[PDB]
């Protein structure tokens, strides 16, 4: 009886404005809203559907006790249809239950261990919620987890190659957990694709978030940060001065094995590195970052070989496999060939005398390709300054910044 | 970093090394530009996150 | 105002010097002389009207050969290097101050960059006009 | 050049599925295309993604993964032996020849770039046949050769607008 009256109220209220009262009723609940609604939802919204469908789905997913009978899959399909027929800017007026619905859907998918069906949902869910493509929403950390638990990295690339510029307030909620999870899962995704120059940046952004207490997610963002910095660079980069003081007082003593690993990877000695890896294998295997330390061990040899090029112009292979400790001229030859194939080094192998000759003549700065690169850097800097000016102009006109 | 030279073990000869000033100038300028862009984007993200009162309570 | 006719004629640039002086009592480089504390220097600038600008541009218009054969930035290399050195000193002073001058440094850098790009643009235009005809 | 369209078409075919798992032929074609484009990480993660049941259902995926493992270790001679060891269906048939041609070109480029003089045996193993490609190398591209030691010596092989935009940006 009352359900029909509420449905008619939402039907007559919508499509004629009066948005404030509308969102006022959506969150008025109604003590489970007579959960047997179900079927009439189909006639509640057609074509452009309506906004009450979001509330119906949210209250259906909010019980968290075997939500929608063993036929839940069918409802899943309906949700997909919703994602393809939501449309409009009106959903932006209710950016509080949409995020909760997406989180509940992802949690349900995870607990059934099928994190591939919902990948496509959280692309149109994100695309139809953010004001612009440079806005961080709470669903980014959710897609970055869905595409990471199940091995599928490419779909998340378009949302990780952009630079976040503003964060949606979502009219409440949005704790720091989502921000940290997004900037940690993006870092892991970038590490998986062997793109370290941006994985380091992602981990650095994750670490320097303001905090007052020790969190479970910052530990496994400094632990991996050390390894990524040891792989990409020859040392653990110093954190910037504006880092939160919690990491420098409590986080560091908690995980000291990686600091010792860096200390060993401060003086060139592969034997000590392998010995410390063997000794502290339980710590490195309890945190599940197995494989990222073998990369450091392998990169030590490449670093030593690269350092060899700053002193020598032509080195015998037998003599070369005595300072890097590769134990064999053939292994040194294959390592040098692999390094050349990746462009890390500039060398040539002469098999007549078994000698490696270093050229170190990358490029003279007269090729028009370098002019194109300089033009690209020009465009990026100009765009950055334009965004800076646009951001500043809003501040200059702010009603708060005229009183002082 | 006291002697700018390179050792050739095939003939056992120490050659002098001449630095190309233009190339190192261009490389240093490009590296500085990339570093500045990275720092600018980092601080802008910081300003985005320090305005919404994100402090990990 | 003090000018040097002989050096202006020989070098090719004017020697205009505008000077005001500190009055007696206020006490707070061999080229300037021996009374460098008593007198100081000032910057010089020029202006011309709209009619004067039009007349000067139309009179200087009978210089086309030198106009499109000057190939600047190859004659003022010393001036540009000195400008960049002064830019570095001003940037260092502004950085020390931050620990305004930054606006002045930005304006000077903008002026030098504008001059350099103007020279490059004239060179590009000359190359397009002369070297791209008859294959 | 036509393979890129097939690549992204297979990509959006993979992205959504009625039950999250697609047919064996499309999985195999996508894995083979990943192997062809010399992108090893995505192929390895795709292999990790495949459920064990469908993975063991078809042996074609096993051969594709064997080829991928051979190419991951950068062991050039074994790639040619393991690519033709088994039989390939028509759906994956035009992938093997393109992959072999790409591998041959990559080996040629690597030999020409990273080597100044290489034993003819190793170069011939890299390219594929130690009979007639040596004479082809010396004659066609003029590579120097010497007998006895069997030594080859390969050798390595719209404007004003931007300026006015820069000036306008600087002046403002």
């Amino acid at each position: 009886s009352a359900l029909e009256q509420f449905v008619n109220s939402v039907r007559q209220l919508s499509a004629q404005g009066q948005m404030t009262q509308l969102c006022e009723l959506i969150n008025k609940s109604g003590e489970l809203l007579a959960k047997n609604l179900s079927h009439l939802d189909t006639v509640l919204g057609a074509l452009d559907v309506q906004e009450h469908s979001l509330g119906v789905l949210a209250v259906l997913f909010v019980k968290f006790s075997m939500p929608s009978v063993p036929d839940f899959e069918t409802l899943f399909s309906q949700v997909q249809l919703f994602i393809s027929t939501c449309n409009g800017e009106h959903i932006r007026y209710a950016t509080d239950t949409f995020a909760g619905l997406c989180h509940q859907l992802t949690n349900a998918l995870v607990e059934r261990k099928q994190p591939l069906r919902g990948i496509g949902i959280l692309k149109q869910a994100i695309d139809k919620m953010q004001m612009n493509t440079n806005q961080l929403t709470s669903i980014h950390a959710d897609l970055c987890q869905l595409c990471l638990l199940a091995k599928c990295f490419k779909p998340a690339l378009p949302y990780l190659d952009v630079d976040m510029m503003d964060i949606c307030k979502e009219n409440g909620a949005y704790d720091a957990k989502h921000f940290l999870c997004y900037y940690y899962y993006g870092g892991m995704i970038y590490t998986g694709l062997k793109n370290f120059e941006r994985a380091l940046y992602f981990y650095e952004q994750a670490i320097t978030t303001p905090a007052m207490a020790v969190s479970h997610i910052m530990l496994e963002s400094y632990k991996k940060y050390i390894l990524v910095s040891l792989i990409l660079l020859g040392k653990v980069q110093q954190l910037p001065k504006y880092t939160s003081q919690i990491v420098g007082r409590f986080i560091k003593p908690l995980s000291n094995a990686y600091h010792e690993l860096a200390q060993v990877y401060s003086t060139n000695n592969p034997s000590e590195l392998r010995n410390l890896v063997n000794k502290h294998s339980e710590t490195f295997t309890r945190d599940n970052n197995m494989g990222l330390v073998k990369q450091c061990l392998s990169s030590l040899y490449k670093k030593n070989i690269q350092r060899l090029t700053k002193t020598f112009l032509t080195l015998s292979l037998q003599d070369m496999a005595s300072r890097v400790q590769l134990s064999g001229p053939q292994e040194a030859e294959k390592y040098v060939l692999h390094m050349i194939e990746d462009g890390e080094i500039f060398a040539s192998i002469n098999q007549k005398d078994g000698m490696v000759s270093f050229h170190d003549n990358p490029e003279k700065y007269n090729n028009p390709a370098m002019l194109h690169n300089i033009d690209q850097e020009m465009l990026k800097c100009i765009e950055l300054d334009e965004r800076l000016k646009a951001m500043d102009q809003e501040i200059t006109v702010n009603p708060q910044f005229v009183q002082k | 970093g006291l002697i700018s030279a390179r050792v050739d073990s095939h003939s056992k000869i120490l050659y002098a090394r001449d630095v190309d000033q233009r190339s190192t100038t261009f490389e240093k300028s490009l590296l500085m530009g990339k570093e500045f862009q990275r720092r600018a984007k980092a601080m802008m993200l910081r300003a985005a996150v320090l305005r919404n009162q994100i402090h990990v309570k | 105002v003090v000018i040097d006719p002989t050096r202006t004629i020989s070098a090719g640039k004017v020697n205009l010097g505008a000077f005001r002086t500190y009055p007696k009592g206020y006490k707070p480089i061999e080229d300037f002389g021996v009374h460098c504390k008593q007198y100081y220097a000032l910057e010089v600038s020029y202006f011309k009207s709209s009619l004067d600008r039009k007349l000067l541009e139309l009179l200087w218009n009978k210089y086309w050969v030198n106009t499109l054969s000057s190939s600047s930035l190859l004659t003022n290399a010393d001036y540009t290097t000195g400008q960049v050195f002064d830019l570095s000193e001003k940037l260092e002073q502004s950085e020390a101050q931050l620990g305004d001058k930054l606006a002045k440094a930005t304006r000077d850098s903008c002026k030098t960059t504008i001059e350099a790009i103007h020279g490059l643009m004239s060179q590009v235009i000359k190359d397009k006009l002369f070297n791209q005809i008859n294959i | 050049f036509s393979f890129k369209k097939l690549l992204d078409q297979c990509e959006n075919q993979e992205l959504e599925a009625p039950g999250g798992i697609a047919t064996p032929p499309v999985y195999g074609q996508l894995l083979a295309l990943y192997l062809l484009h010399n992108d090893m990480n995505n192929a390895r993660y795709l292999w990790k993604r495949i459920p064990p049941a469908i993975k063991s259902a078809n042996s074609e995926l096993g051969g594709i993964w064997s080829v991928g493992q051979r190419i991951w270790q950068r062991d050039f001679p074994g790639i040619y032996t393991t690519i033709n060891a088994h039989q390939w269906s028509e759906t994956v048939q035009p992938i093997m020849e393109a992959l072999r041609d790409a591998t041959r070109r990559r080996a040629f480029a690597l030999v020409s770039q990273a080597y100044t003089s290489i034993i003819a045996d190793d170069f011939a193993a890299f390219v594929g046949l130690p009979v007639e490609e040596a004479v082809k190398g010396i004659l066609e591209q003029g590579w120097q050769a010497d007998s006895t030691t069997r030594m080859v010596l390969p050798r390595k092989p719209q404007q004003l607008a931007r300026l006015t935009d820069y000036v306008a940006f600087l002046e403002n």
